[PDB]
């Protein structure tokens, strides 16, 4: 008394109750670098205009 | 003559004073941005001279056919 599985019966995805924990570095991977950090504040206007040799605005 | 036309000796003094300290000023801005320029090309962890690597958003996280990855 085995039945034979009907199309797509097999094609499915399932679930399985299993005893072993989650390996949390599945990798081996180490330590991310730190990112470098953002930019904060209001934008300030231009200290004293664009300072190119004679230029004041 | 010095009524009608010339300007007050102290205000051409305060007038070059104020001038000094925004000469001053930039002088010292300018040789700021040359010290944080060379810095922070030398070390490359500042907002600027950031060449861009890949982006990590392009990376498939689903399991593929072949476990061994």
């Amino acid at each position: 008394g085995w039945v034979r599985p009907d199309l797509g019966e097999l094609s499915k995805v399932t679930k399985v109750k299993t005893d072993r924990p989650l390996p949390e570095n599945p990798y081996h991977s180490r330590a991310r670098p730190e990112p470098n950090p953002e930019v904060e504040g209001d934008l300030k206007p231009a200290r004293h205009g664009s300072r190119l040799f004679f230029w004041t605005m | 003559i010095a009524r009608t036309f010339f300007d007050a000796p102290e205000k051409n003094y305060e007038r070059t004073m104020a001038i000094l300290q925004i000469e001053s000023e930039k002088a010292e801005l300018r040789l700021k941005e040359l010290e944080v320029r060379r810095l922070m090309r030398a070390k490359g962890d500042g907002p600027w001279f950031q060449y861009p690597t890949i982006d990590k958003a392009l990376i498939d996280h689903s399991p593929k056919a072949t476990p061994d990855n």
